[PDB]
């Protein structure tokens, strides 16, 4: 019998700040027990300051990244140029998505980009189209290994001021950009020595007012 | 089945067992798998016998309305049109059928359609569930451009190894001759080809 | 929904310096039953183009006519359809994997694994995947079936990154896909000693290699080899 | 898992990788896939890992005793015999794959050995998910008459092909060289090809940060004297 | 396992073994029963040629089976136990299928059957 | 039906400078239903500890069975079973079980009390033994707490930072988990002191 | 069966129990007593698969009556429940297993302490403040771990144990027709004949 | 997942947690189960995340529609019935939603509707659905009444679905708590149900089974 | 849902349906009323699937008050029953069928009769005095047999109603939460609010 | 597998290729699968290797205990040790075993043992899945009293036929030859019979 779905693995996190946002994922892209590539991109500049990724059944998830940027550009043929807002965004992207509800697209989608006031905002995604904006998300095969982490290092959950022994919680601390980048890049060398299915490298994408930016980083290639 | 066709030195020539069976019965010991679909194009029919037999009259349909509107029809052409059929209704269909004409301009040629409905070009095919006895045989004992006299003998030899050995197959052994003299048929009876 | 009938097994591929190398040999097997013998599996488009195609054959040559079609509408009104308008690697590639991920999502899919090695117009050498599933993906080298499992390992260990690329010269190029194939041939019980191969490069352009066969093979050990275990003679 | 043996001049090498997976997570970085059947008689294991090992201990004890019942050094055979008879008898419900070499006043020898009880005799052999990777490179680079560092280089170089494209294994190369009229030499940890990098933070945390409901302290001596 | 006669006829018609068992009674210390109209009571004696011994905890010489029966003895202490641990498994058997507790007599009938077993069985005495 | 995740929990073990760290959570729940907040996973055979988690009769059971065992070594050795001694024994008691096995995932922490080296090890379900250097985990939330301790855990920590670093690792990965929680219990152990510590959290 | 509670109170073990027995499509008897006195301080209540929970606990019964006139002497609840739980332990991995899941209710004399033990078929033991089997607990824990305090009187235990019984009668799809109520403390063991 | 709402005198309240577990695995602890269909109705989110956030969206425009077609106030009525009607025809299919469709109109008073992906579509006064819903119900059927406060109405929703949060596995997180009105709801914040359990367990003496 | 009932005595048809809605583990609701009035003098009450018994009762209304206002005209219960059984058996060959068992209690005003009609979700339609769907007759049909006259009083017939509700209460293992009992006769349609 | 032995006048020759496959997938291109039970008596194997070298190593230590008793034994007394392996054991196991060997009061025999059990005695016999596609080339050219170059040749140009149509076939081609001279291995590689 023909099965229409696959597993490429891969990983991806997507992290908010006061007045940024990253989204990071692996570039390595899999089948069973082989490498299909080390370096396959997997998160994607869609334009209006938006960055998205699409991580489970890469065939579902390359068909929806390109049917999201296609509503980018008819966005701006039908409504005068106007800028796609992240919340309009993601919206759009429910619609897409439930419009399979009984053949889903097999991925789990993260985006991220600033809102209408500026601040750092991520959208997540379930494969029929449910939605939130969160604040911290990791995506694919080794999210559970990645958000307990971020729960704790990012959210200072468990924590408490010391000397108070559980009276006052640990204040939450604004971060900056390169902060949540070496808290990316740890959560992805964690998840690399414990998951097969993640290494080879790491790309992020920081997106603040000036645009979207792109930095790169070697995983071990076991 | 055992079928096969065999190009030689004047043109081609297609060999046939004539057992149908259901299960172990044998349903008709006298069967005729050869089958013509033009003057000088035939086929031999393997598989499922509705299948077949409804291919090869749509077949002939479609060569006798390609002859009224633009002439003779190439070997080439007959087996595209075997090849559709059986590729388009690939999930439908349980057919294998071994396509072979005589042009003047191309000469004896041969097309094997296997299953999926792929086409295959080739100077002999055999087939059908008695073929595979014989692929050791007919790769040693096959000569291109051969007489007709040492191609009957071939195909005689050939077919009576496969009947021996496939309980599906049996009875009288088939032939037709397909040159530019015309189109023979050949009968060989148990007490000839038993014996060799 | 069906199952593949008679198919073709590795597809192997790599790029180097100036351009790219595909390989495939030339059996059509029926099952455990090797029965053609003279399939090409290579199918070039142009002068540019080389798509490699394993898995169902019949599938296989509905997709040669497919790309049969392609040329001759690219030409229809097309004046320099064999200057600046020709059919370029990535244009080839994408018409490919758009068909191939409409089937899978029909439910019927051309039940094939695809590579398509070319050199584009500014030089740029052009080598990506697509399969059954429609999932596609691109890497210094690619290989489909057996070839994935035994190919790449060897062809990795000449361009193990993108920076390798530039340091590997055809000669080398050549030598590494021709030895995978000899290693296939030892280990794949649906290969075939037979195959072809094929060089896109940006200066001397497309060269079809077809009847290479496998050489240098070692076998003589196997007379020493007695036994499962205890036994002497 | 990724295993090789390597016949050479005077005797016969081994080598494995070192990870362990529980499905798609690495359970153990370091582990350690070379067993010792007897003091130059080894074998390396692919497969359920539990049986491995203990089909690897039971065959070794009885080798022992064979050994010391015969007063003699014990033979790669006698290993492999009692080794395919056992799993022959399970009928493969004991998934344990093995790459059984060694050295013996016979000779050097090397065999593999497969779940369901059947053996196999070789030059060069490779077992586990990451073979097909190993046996690629030893197919390209195996030749007759291998010195001993030509054979250890050979059988690492076919670990790696495993460690570096087979996603069921990773880490380090372990390797054992069994040469004749010598002490077999265990090589553990002879690559270390993927040590972590530093990384970008300290996770240390300040002291009472954890909220505590009780303290106390456990009795772990016996009941006291007086 | 071993299997030998040790309980036989003798030519006078006698088992000896049984009559040898009823010689280790006659050492054991004595035990009375005596039934009023309304109760029973069980007396026993106990050697004094065993002081410096603890009452509380030293075996006692009559024995519950059930809470409503009660068994004395004479003979080898050690012997008794086992005669003792069975009548109270087959109590505890019989309230479980019968729903009732064991009548004296049957319970009597239970012991005796298995001194009597213990007279033609092979290996045992 | 899966009989490993029936129950739920997990324990984890670490290794530091002169000393070992072993915490558990104490849930144990019918699937979704939680049915007590006090079911201890750690228990100890002089001053060999063991953890387990899985199918919470045969927790209990291999329990009694450990006891019984060390307690008879114990009366014939005429001294205390050691970490790497007794780590074999739990490998050979759950092989014996090949094909009808317990359906847990035991993990064992102690100091050697005559070299002072400090010892960890974990198993599967049939014997397997997983010997590392740095930390063990096992239970529902297994992938949640090797996050955690491969980016919190570094080596040669101090007893009372040891205690922060494991804390913090349990906390955090049963958060993650349906079925780990409801309280937990760090034991931090020295060559000849341990101090045990009941530790606050969420009660969902 | 059906429903079986338990609550451990200051000075007493209360269980209850479901009267309904059915055979499919019909309600056989309306009257049933699911539980067996184990020892005259000890009392176990059973529900689960038809034949095997009487078989059981008759079983068990008989055991510990054994015990008891062997030695002259009670068993504590703990050693109890910990015999009961090996039993069903063993019986796990049997060829036809015991599917019965059990409360034990003892009053211990010699820490002068009541007792409450929750223990499945599997062989699956915890000491409670109070406990269920089955759907049970779903309906009637958030109750009591709203009301319950460890110092309640047995008539406070009583009534919030009502409490309970009337959220089974209302949410509840089966009627199982009322619940047989037992007070286990110092002085033995009681039956609630108005309930 | 825990949902809960209920009539009574001020109005309606609405109760929801806050976890997604993906089997054993905890998804999310801030999922929004109260859908703000409009500034005056609410739909509760049970069974399938997407099937409840999209039908119960697309319901907001349907009710949007229905007031600029006809001047006025949908009822809780009409506009439940959209949704059931609409899910009836996808019946087979496979949707998955256990919801509340709560609102507060002149004609109709306080009114809650469950709905269902069978079809069923039930008129009541409390209504509860999840893998919590039962330790809910108890909470709310012994201290239920018509005549509660506002404020002792808000923390009995509060309560209820701590209740549920403590003991179902798949249940946690927050509280997010509503109060409808004929003027519309308001919103009473989010609650962690950590900090909350604390809180509740000393100023009630509930809970007297957990060490704290 | 569950039980519906049906009796049809001298002048007067009575229908009894249960309260109770059950989602699976727990009692939604304990006043359910499955009935619809199809016209001034026909009352259908209804039993099956969820959510397709309230869509086949609410389309079939729609459709008999359709016809009432056309030809300003109240339809025979013989005719009502006779196109609501030409909808179950066209749905019996649909793609998804309703699954709804119903029982049309009707007064015809040109007859001066009472008329009870049972019709199953196949379109099996037969004319009775009295009459049940699912389990109910089982329970209540010997009770009817015995006790049935067709000459009875209202107030006979709420009596041996009641005394076969007692018999569902007693024998059955579901709780149904009692029934909501509605009366049709030649001045109408009305609900007995004790019962 | 591809096996066959075939009897001559000086005695009986077996034959084997030493390909050995887990799917696709060679696991090893080098095997000996004609196997020494007895001096004189040896067979082929053919299905499960696992099975078949199980069966194998029991008939040796049969055989060896009994030549220790009664000395040699016959090719006929081994091959009833075969079958009562393979019979008695029918449904737990999957071999097919050609037994052949050399005394010399009965010269050169061979016995082929198919799934069932059954015992077959012939003056020469094949298996294997790759025995299919030689069953005509065989019964055509086989001839009973052959010298020994001439019974090589049949073997080597059989083998090399099912080598060439049977995937699961190929490497080396294996003989062994019984006479009363002795004992001779030959082995005859790819670049030697492809070109046939
Ligand atoms: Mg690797
Ligand atoms: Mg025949
Ligand atoms: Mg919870």
């Amino acid at each position: 019998q023909f099965n229409p779905y696959g597993d490429n693995g891969g990983t991806i996190l997507g992290i908010a700040g006061e007045d940024f946002a990253v989204l990071a994922g692996d570039t390595r892209n899999i089948t069973d027990y082989s490498i299909n590539s080390r370096y396959e991109p997997k998160v994607f500049d869609c334009g209006d300051n938006i960055v998205m990724s699409a991580n489970g059944f890469a065939a579902d998830g390359d068909a929806l990244v390109k049917r999201f940027k296609n509503s980018v550009k008819w966005y701006h043929f039908d409504h005068n140029d106007k800028k796609l807002s992240i919340n309009s965004a993601a919206r759009n992207i429910q619609h897409l998505l439930y419009g399979k509800r009984f053949f889903p697209y097999y991925v789990h989608t993260i985006i991220a980009g600033l809102d209408e006031d500026g601040k750092g905002a991520v959208y997540s995604f379930d494969p029929v189209g449910s939605y939130e904006r969160e604040q911290c998300r990791a995506g694919g095969a080794a999210a559970s290994l990645i958000m307990p982490f971020l729960d704790n290092q990012v959210n200072f959950k468990n924590q408490y001021e010391p000397g108070t022994n559980g009276k006052v919680k640990k204040p939450l601390k604004y971060l900056s950009v390169e902060e949540v980048i070496k808290l990316v890049r740890d959560s992805f060398t964690s998840a690399t020595e414990r998951h097969i299915q993640v290494g080879d490298g790491l790309e992020i994408l920081i997106v603040t007012k000036d645009g979207v930016r792109k930095e790169f980083y070697e995983l071990k290639r076991d | 089945t055992s079928i096969m066709a065999v190009t030689f030195k004047d043109g081609v020539i297609l060999g046939a067992d004539s057992r149908t069976t259901t299960g172990a019965y044998i349903a008709n010991r006298v069967t005729d798998k050869l089958t013509r679909v033009h003057d000088k194009i035939w086929c031999c029919r393997s598989g499922s016998a509705a299948d077949t037999q409804a291919i090869a009259d749509i077949v002939q349909y479609h060569l006798e309305l390609y002859t009224s509107q633009y002439g003779t029809p190439s070997t080439e052409t007959a087996a595209s049109v075997f090849k559709e059929l059986c590729y388009e209704n690939k999930d439908n269909l349980t057919a294998g059928i071994i396509v072979a004409g005589y042009d003047d301009k191309n000469k004896g040629e041969v097309y094997t359609i296997p299953l999926g409905g792929s086409v295959h070009k080739l100077p002999y095919a055999i087939a059908g569930s008695g073929s595979t006895f014989i692929y050791g045989y007919c790769d040693k004992n096959f000569r291109e451009n051969m007489s007709k006299e040492e191609t009957v003998d071939f195909i005689k030899h050939s077919l009576s190894q496969a009947i021996k050995w496939d309980g599906s197959s049996g009875g009288v052994i088939r032939m037709v001759v397909l040159t530019a003299a015309g189109v023979e048929r050949l009968i060989f009876y148990p007490d000839e080809y038993e014996q060799l | 929904t069906q199952q593949p009938i008679v198919t073709g097994t590795s597809v192997i591929s790599m790029k180097y310096d100036n351009g790219v190398i595909i390989a495939a040999d030339n059996l059509g097997s029926y099952g455990s039953l090797l029965r053609f013998n003279g399939v090409e599996r290579l199918i070039p488009v142009g002068d540019n183009t080389v798509v490699g195609i394993s898995g169902d054959i019949s599938d296989m040559q509905h997709i040669e006519r497919l790309l049969k079609d392609l040329v001759t509408e690219n030409a229809y009104d097309n004046p320099l359809a064999d200057a600046e308008e020709a059919l370029e690697p990535s244009y080839i590639f994408e018409y490919l994997a758009t068909v191939m991920y409409q089937r899978r999502s029909k439910m019927n899919p051309l039940w094939n694994a695809i590579i398509v090695a070319g050199v584009q117009s500014n030089g740029d050498q052009f080598l990506r995947y697509v399969n059954l599933l429609g999932v596609t993906y691109s890497s210094p080298t690619l290989a489909t079936g057996f070839g994935a499992h035994m190919a790449n390992p060897l062809l990795r260990k000449v361009v193990d990154r993108e920076s390798d690329i530039p340091k590997t010269t055809v000669q080398v190029a050549e030598e590494a896909i021709v030895n995978a194939m000899r290693v296939l041939y030892y280990r794949d019980a649906r290969s075939s000693r037979n195959f072809s191969l094929a060089i896109i490069d940006k200066n001397t352009g497309l060269t079809f290699k077809k009847n290479l066969q496998v050489e240098n093979m070692k076998w003589d050990f196997a007379k020493d080899i007695k036994g499962y275990g205890t036994q002497k003679i | 898992t990724t295993i090789v043996g390597v016949k050479f001049n005077n005797g016969v090498v081994i080598a494995a990788d070192t990870r362990s997976t529980q499905g798609p997570i690495v359970a153990d970085k370091n582990c350690a896939k070379l067993h010792r059947i007897s003091p130059k008689i080894w074998c390396a294991g692919a497969g359920t890992a539990a049986d491995t090992e203990a089909v690897t201990q039971l065959i070794g004890s009885n080798i022992e005793l064979h050994s010391l019942y015969t007063s003699r050094e014990p033979r790669v055979v006698s290993a492999l015999q009692m080794l395919k008879q056992h799993l022959f008898k399970y009928q493969g419900h004991i998934g344990a794959y093995l790459i059984v070499a060694g050295v013996d006043p016979t000779g050097s020898h090397l065999f593999s050995i497969d779940a369901h009880g059947s053996t196999d005799v070789g030059y060069y052999l490779s077992l586990g998910s990451g073979s097909l990777a190993a046996m690629a490179v030893l197919e390209s680079h195996w030749k007759q008459d291998l010195t001993k560092e030509e054979a250890i280089k050979l059988a690492s170089d076919a670990i790696q092909a495993g460690i570096w494209n087979d996603l069921g294994s990773g880490s380090n190369v372990d390797v054992c060289v069994m040469e004749i009229g010598k002490d077999a030499e265990y090589l553990r940890n002879y690559l270390t090809p993927n040590v972590r990098e530093e990384k970008q933070k300290s996770y240390k945390f300040p002291r009472g940060t954890t909220a505590v409901l009780k303290e106390s302290i456990v009795n772990i001596c016996d009941i006291q004297e007086e | 396992g071993y299997d030998r006669a040790l309980s036989i006829f003798s030519p006078d018609g006698h088992i000896f073994q049984v009559e040898y068992a009823l010689e280790a009674v006659k050492r054991g210390t004595c035990a009375v029963g005596v039934k009023g109209k309304n109760c029973v009571v069980l007396g026993c004696e106990r050697r004094s040629t065993l002081k410096l011994q603890d009452t509380r905890i030293t075996p006692s010489k009559v024995s519950k089976i059930d809470s409503h029966v009660v068994l004395s003895f004479s003979g080898l202490n050690a012997d008794s136990r086992i005669l003792i641990e069975k009548a109270r498994v087959e109590a505890q058997s019989h309230r479980l299928t019968l729903e009732d507790p064991v009548t004296v007599e049957y319970l009597t009938r239970y012991v005796a059957g298995v001194q009597q077993r213990y007279t033609q069985s092979g290996g045992v005495r | 039906s899966d009989p490993s995740s029936i129950n739920g929990g997990i324990v984890v073990a670490m290794t530091g400078k002169d000393c070992v760290a072993i915490a558990c959570d104490l849930r144990l729940g019918s699937q979704s239903l939680g049915v007590s907040n006090k079911f201890e996973k750690i228990f100890h055979y002089g001053h060999v500890f063991l953890g387990i988690t899985g199918l919470a009769t045969d927790v209990t059971t291999l329990n009694e069975m450990f006891r019984y065992k060390t307690n008879l070594y114990k009366l014939k050795e005429e001294r205390a079973i050691e970490p790497e001694t007794f780590t074999q024994l739990v490998s050979s008691s759950l092989y014996e079980r090949r094909f009808g096995p317990y359906f847990v995932g035991p993990v064992v922490a102690g100091i050697n009390s005559k070299s002072g080296k400090p010892f960890i090890a974990g198993f599967d379900l049939i014997g397997c033994i997983d010997e590392a250097k740095d930390f063990i985990v096992s239970g529902t939330a297994s992938d949640q707490l090797f996050g955690m301790c491969e980016s919190l855990y570094e080596p040669n920590l101090e007893p009372e930072d040891l205690f922060e670093t494991i804390s913090q690792a349990l906390l955090n990965a049963a958060d993650r988990d349906a079925l780990s929680g409801w309280g937990a219990v760090v034991y931090i152990i020295k060559k000849d002191e341990v101090v045990k510590r009941y530790l606050k959290m969420r009660q969902d | 069966m059906d429903i079986i509670l338990g609550i451990r109170v200051q000075d007493s073990v209360i269980l209850a129990s479901s009267k309904a027995v059915t055979r499919g499509i019909s309600v056989l008897k309306d009257s049933d007593d699911k539980t067996r006195q184990l020892s005259p301080h000890t009392l176990m209540s059973f529900a689960g698969e038809a034949g095997d929970t009487v078989q059981f606990a008759e079983y068990i019964q008989a055991n510990i009556q054994l015990y008891s006139i062997r030695e002259d002497y009670e068993l504590s609840p703990q050693a109890v429940s910990s015999f009961v739980r090996q039993e069903l332990a063993k019986s796990i991995r049997s060829r036809r297993p015991y599917q019965v899941n059990v409360l034990i209710g003892g009053y211990d004399k010699k820490k002068n302490k009541p007792e409450l033990y929750q223990i499945d078929y599997l062989g699956t033991k915890v000491e409670l403040p109070y406990g269920a089997h089955g759907y049970s607990g779903f309906y009637t824990f958030s109750l009591l771990d709203h009301h319950y305090r460890p110092d309640m009187t047995t008539e406070e235990g009583l009534d919030l144990l009502k409490l309970c019984v009337q959220e089974l009668e209302k949410r509840m799809p089966m009627d199982f027709k009322g619940v047989i109520v037992k007070i286990v403390d110092k002085d033995g063991i009681r039956q609630v004949d108005d309930f | 997942t825990t949902t809960l709402a209920f009539r009574f005198q001020g109005g309606i309240i609405v109760a929801v947690d806050s976890r997604a577990t993906a089997g054993n695995w905890v998804a999310s602890q801030t999922v929004k189960k109260v859908i703000e269909i409009n500034p005056f109705l609410l739909g509760t989110m049970a069974g399938g995340a997407a099937d409840c956030q999209f039908w119960e969206t697309w319901l907001g425009s349907q009710c949007r529609l229905h007031e600029l077609r006809e001047k006025e106030r949908i009822s809780v009525a009409a506009a439940s019935k959209i949704l059931s009607n609409l899910v009836y025809q996808y019946k087979g299919a496979g949707l998955s939603m256990g919801t509340m469709i709560c609102g507060y109109t002149r004609k109709e008073g306080p009114t809650i509707y469950y709905v269902d992906s069978d079809g069923t579509r039930l008129k009541g006064d409390i209504f509860c659905v999840g893998s919590g819903q039962t330790f809910a119900y108890g909470v709310l059927d012994s201290n239920y009444k018509w005549d509660l406060s506002v404020e002792d109405a808000l923390y009995l929703g509060k309560r209820s679905i701590l209740a549920a949060a403590h003991r179902d596995a798949y249940s946690g997180g927050s509280v997010n708590l509503y109060h409808v009105t004929e003027d519309g709801w308001i919103y009473h914040g989010n609650h962690d149900v950590g900090e909350l359990f604390w809180k509740v367990k000393e100023e009630e003496g509930s809970f007297n089974n957990v060490i704290g």
